[PDB]
């Protein structure tokens, strides 16, 4: 997409995350596992709701005689005039809507990873995929440092450095 | 030891367009083009429609004989007519500014049909029970139930003269016909005046009104023909007859009062035990999402109507699983 | 157990 | 020894709305919607209106004397009737093709009134001192300033005919009236003839009437009424009047200038010495802003009429300090 | 937003930065300050300027008596139809507008670090809150250097080696 | 060693605008407004259209004997009047209902000019050779070729009643002309009976005209005028006209057909051997492009018309060379 | 642009560039040369095809006498406001979507240089403008590799590593 | 050579 | 400073 992520450098999605829209696998010692990103995942719902509202609230028969043909003709020209302007404005809104959309779907994940790399530093390498290998050991509480946005670098700087060479 | 960003994945076949992209599957949609609808005609607001069955407008206001008659007050959230309503205008004529009196009923939402004449003290020293092929019911010539024929009685016409005063609170809706011969003989022998004349005035209406006489090629096997007027009388307003001849005197009129919302449709579907905000001539509609495209005829808080086949508003992620 | 009213993600925890 | 990027931040508590957010506080905005007006009536592109007072557009045509009389030659930018005008059509009757006469006006930038028919000798051998109760002045009764009632003179209403060309360069917009007694002695003792009639022509224009009389229920206690009619004689054209009784003639008339960007409203507010570009029947309105919340009515160059409470288009950033 | 800097990596604004839109803060030796970043200020208030203008300049009484009721509804339904189709148009262009500048001056501040990062190469640290910590000393010179695009990364390359060892 | 990435970049100088910019020179666009016509009057869809030349529709229709006459059939897919065409209604009146007959032209495809009333059969003791000087062809006096002016043989003007039954499956459009002298000595000499009247008669058309006889101002030099009046028989219908003088009795008449994307367009363009999909009153249009800014009156499959000077959408990429 | 790529670090164009949208230069030893990025390229080609398609099918005369007026102003009314809503309704597609474009564009062009630098990663140095210097010999096979997205990084990882220092 | 039906490249391979 | 004639940044320089 625009923002190179999703259909990107990161080929596809997980349906074993059921969780969330965005977030994380993780496999160190403990095993493996998924984990949504809560807070990203509720902002998105936030703003994609408000922007069904916006679209839903945005929107809120006579006879004539044989020597009245002039009438008949502006009203059916009236009642035509609208139903283009109309179904124009709707095709043309959800359109842009939807490109706007999964735009914003790929950005929110290109942040997440944007996030998680420069909390990591040098302590992994990039893989691709979205993914880093951690020049340390990494538990279940270093992952969920990583995604609560506390991990601590100068903890496991000097291992890391270590294994790096 | 690896951790990874993703999305979310699922079986969706939802797919919706986009401005470089068609057919874009997804894992979340709503949909906001409502295309279904239940095929009956239903309460509006809790108010059930006014069905016609074979009679049209003209023929239930005129009161053709050959239609079920209606409780004498009765109050609608919309009028149904059917596409080929048979019983209309029964007598051959012109109804003047018909239209202009469906545009008015359009927004009546009550009648009280009342005796505004009654046929045995209204026109002393003429007849009142002429009748017609033209307007049959069971078989036998009969007239309109709202106007009477005013004739001829023992060989004199005498100039009438009557008069009604609207003491009903509402505006009440008065209808006659004025009668044109196909030969004057025919003139002479129901009204016995060739120059007659006829006369209906209010406070803000004025008309005088001549028999035309000239042989017309027989509608409905009638060489002569039957025009018919109507006039809104305000509350307090009088309304004045007065005549010599010709005149097809009003017997019973409507008080109508005002509302919101009504319409006309024509529409071939039975009424239902149901209720809907939504009606139109196909059916009912859930005024839920804001598009329709079923049909252009609206009455009640309604999608606005568009001609897509879809507009679907894509919520989840690109579907890559 | 996201507060999405109108089932964006449809139902999603 | 660090170097940081960063963006502006300051105290604004403007807010806008986006389509994923409602209220976003930012740093700088403009707005699109203007709400403000100063609830005058004031003078557009340094024309003043003009104002009828009491009057309506028809009061004001016909000279009703209960009006203050406005000077002979006048000139606007926009015409103001006011919600309750009491003096108007002063004698009962229908103004026929009023509306369209109003839409003539709305495109009027100027009128001279000047006397077509001086009372003292166009309508020689009848009476021209009519007056009736109907359209009183100062207690007594009196009749418009710019008709005459022809009435009959020594028992006899001979056959008059006058005529007038119009060398005015301009459209003259005459107007006049025919009379329906109530009962035909009226008729006898006012005009003499039971058949009169009025017969009024131009090259484009024609048009006969005969008086119907019928009684019919007394407005401002006049059981017969008076119809008025009008008509636009082009420069060079002839106006021909020829009648035996039953005319109401004219005596003034008016000739006619076209501008553009006129129109008539209906407004309580007062003038002022004031100058806009833009005026509503609440006030006068900058017209510098795309939008306008104030009236869907307006005059002059003026900003679109949306029903929105707020457009604020944002220039700055995310306020956040 | 849509590239994650203004509200994101960057938590938030500068009230003491009053001479730009987008900028800098430095702290060396000689003290510290802010610093409009004057020419992506100037052209975003071009670009801007330009929206607000075409939005401005893209915009630029009957009676009926009883018997006309057909062409008095005909008339409301026409100014009621126009009514609607430019209340939905003045929102809509608001509303979408609204998001593309907020998503501009995100993509702004964004290009800025990122052209800073691109020319301050590993001579500095990224330590997260759109900063960089210098692996050398840099005096108001140099930081000016790195404002007008002009750092010499050779100059500097073999001190900042030495203290990032 | 180094590799690079980079984008296109040519020597285009086609410019286009966006929001935040406005001169932005691209490597490739495509335009979207059409605002080049080729100045032709063109056939459209095969079909060539009506030209009427010095006759408007009034003046054809009636049959000014100025005007080139036509094939007895013809079929067009739109109607050019030319904007001064001098000849038109050559015997002063008025057309009555003429723009509703511009308007049902408008949907017309087709029309037989036949003989509905002969000249020599038709109307017995009466004199069908009545010319005037208003409508000269060669010099002298004549009459318009559809109709036929009736007036007294030998002193009497019976009264006469003809009857036409419409045996050609489609709308027969039927014109006549009604006579008003200026004094009542030429209606007698014209039609010997003072109180003449006209009846015209169908199934749902029915009208009685009578002589109204004023002085008028002289225009083309008549003081008297001449009313025209139409219907459209429906097929299987008849018409019955009956009068005793000033009937203007119809001689020939129009069958007529009905199709789909026709109208009426002012033109002094040329027609030429060619043909297009839209024609504007300048020209022909390519209708590929959506837009176009040449006319706002098009017939055909045509773009929409705007008022903009360009709309280019950029396809390529900022031009940087 | 929105995206940092077009007028931005990657200063101009490419006039030599005649076989795509976007794509790359390369020099080693066996010389220099032009290659555009078919893939993406066709992929834009395709988008801006169907933008174009969209907008062109998104789209797809009466006399008054004298006493009429109210009517004919009505009708006027009636086409000056269907044109009124056209002309603008043209004009705003037209602004937005060329802005739309454009980024489109700035955006495929980053994404494709990032694609290379995640490709490539220390084996070469960004040296601006949209460029990388390989630390190790690169030749026609290797450029190949890098455009068609199966570079070996450790192919060359030791080599590059002992240049980097 | 790509599928540029119309033209949106000007030629262009 | 800047060049604003709309003051779309509220004087600022
Ligand atoms: C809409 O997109 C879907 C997603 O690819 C298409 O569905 C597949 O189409 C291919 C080729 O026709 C089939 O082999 C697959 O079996 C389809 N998958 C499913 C789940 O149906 C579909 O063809 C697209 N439709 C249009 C009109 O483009
Ligand atoms: C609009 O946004 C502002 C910014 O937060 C809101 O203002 C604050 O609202 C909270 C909670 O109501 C108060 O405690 C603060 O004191 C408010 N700050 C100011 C400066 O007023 C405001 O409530 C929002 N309005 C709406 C309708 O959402
Ligand atoms: C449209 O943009 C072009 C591109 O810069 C402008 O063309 C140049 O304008 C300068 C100054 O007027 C001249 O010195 C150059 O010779 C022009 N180049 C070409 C190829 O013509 C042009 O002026 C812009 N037009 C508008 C109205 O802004
Ligand atoms: C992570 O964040 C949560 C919530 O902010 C907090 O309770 C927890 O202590 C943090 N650290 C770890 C290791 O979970
Ligand atoms: C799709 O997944 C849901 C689980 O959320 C399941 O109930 C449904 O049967 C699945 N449908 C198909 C066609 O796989
Ligand atoms: C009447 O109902 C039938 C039943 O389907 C339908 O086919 C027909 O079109 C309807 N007629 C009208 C006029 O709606
Ligand atoms: C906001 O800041 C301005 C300085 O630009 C100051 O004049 C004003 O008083 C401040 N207002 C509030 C409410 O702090
Ligand atoms: C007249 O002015 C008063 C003063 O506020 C106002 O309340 C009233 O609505 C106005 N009437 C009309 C008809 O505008
Ligand atoms: C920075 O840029 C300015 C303006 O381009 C220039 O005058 C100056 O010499 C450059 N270098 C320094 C150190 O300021
Ligand atoms: C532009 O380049 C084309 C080659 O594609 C060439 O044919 C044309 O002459 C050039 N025009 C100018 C003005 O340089
Ligand atoms: C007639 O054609 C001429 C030739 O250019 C043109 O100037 C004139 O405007 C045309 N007249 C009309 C009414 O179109
Ligand atoms: C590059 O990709 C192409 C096509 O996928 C493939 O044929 C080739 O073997 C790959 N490697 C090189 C060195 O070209």
């Amino acid at each position: 997409g625009l923002f190179g992520a999703i259909a990107g450098f990161i080929e596809g999605g997980w349906t074993g995350m059921i969780d969330g829209w965005y977030g994380y696998h993780h496999q160190n010692e403990q095993g493996s596992g998924y984990a949504a990103d809560q807070k990203s995942t509720q902002n998105a719902i936030n703003g994609i709701t408000n922007k069904v509202n916006t679209v839903i609230e945005k929107m809120n028969g006579k006879e004539f005689n044989k020597l009245e043909k002039r009438m008949e003709n502006l009203n059916k020209k009236v009642d035509d005039g609208f139903l283009d302007i109309w179904t124009y404005n709707a095709e043309l809104l959800v359109l842009l809507e939807n490109e706007r959309t999964l735009d914003f779907h790929d950005s929110n994940v290109k942040n997440l990873y944007e996030k998680v790399k420069s909390q990591l530093k040098n302590n992994a390498k990039e893989i691709g995929n979205g993914c880093f290998e951690f020049y340390h050991k990494c538990d279940n509480e270093c992952m969920e440092s990583v995604r609560n946005g506390t991990y601590d670098y100068p903890k496991y700087s000097e291992e890391s450095k270590l294994n790096r060479e | 030891d690896t951790i990874c960003i993703g999305y979310h994945a699922n079986n969706s076949t939802d797919t919706v367009d986009t401005v470089l992209e068609k057919n874009v599957t997804v894992t979340h949609s709503v949909n906001l083009l409502e295309d279904s609808h239940n095929g009956k005609l239903c309460r509006l607001k809790g108010i059930a429609p006014l069905q016609l069955g074979k009679c049209n407008i003209a023929g239930w206001l005129l009161g053709n004989p050959e239609c079920d008659p209606l409780l004498p007050v009765r109050s609608w959230s919309y009028i149904v007519e059917t596409p080929n309503s048979e019983n209309g205008i029964c007598y051959p004529g012109d109804f003047i500014d018909y239209e202009e009196l469906r545009e008015q009923l359009s927004s009546v939402s009550s009648f009280e049909r009342f005796e505004i004449f009654p046929k045995e003290s209204s026109w002393p020293n003429h007849n009142t029970n002429g009748v017609t092929a033209a307007c049959s019911h069971e078989g036998k010539s009969s007239f309109y139930r709202n106007l009477l024929w005013l004739t001829e009685k023992e060989g004199s016409y005498p100039k009438l003269k009557n008069s009604y005063v609207n003491k009903k609170g509402k505006e009440v809706l008065v209808l006659w016909g004025i009668h044109h011969p196909p030969n004057s003989k025919e003139q002479q022998n129901l009204y016995q005046n060739e120059n007659a004349y006829v006369s209906v005035v209010t406070s803000n209406y004025n008309r005088r009104f001549t028999p035309e006489i000239a042989e017309r090629p027989k509608v409905r096997d009638q060489a002569g023909r039957m025009n018919y007027y109507w006039t809104l009388l305000k509350p307090g307003d009088t309304i004045i007859f007065e005549a010599n001849g010709n005149l097809i005197a009003p017997m019973y009129a409507f008080a109508l009062s005002r509302g919101f919302g009504s319409g006309i449709i024509t529409s071939n579907a039975s009424m239902h035990e149901c209720n809907t905000k939504c009606q139109t001539p196909l059916g009912a509609i859930n005024s839920s999402l804001p598009y329709q495209n079923i049909h252009p005829v609206t009455i009640g808080e309604c999608p606005k109507y568009v001609r897509s086949a879809k507009l679907r508003m894509v919520t989840g992620l690109r579907n890559i699983p | 157990l996201y507060e999405d009213p109108l089932g964006v993600a449809g139902g999603m925890g």
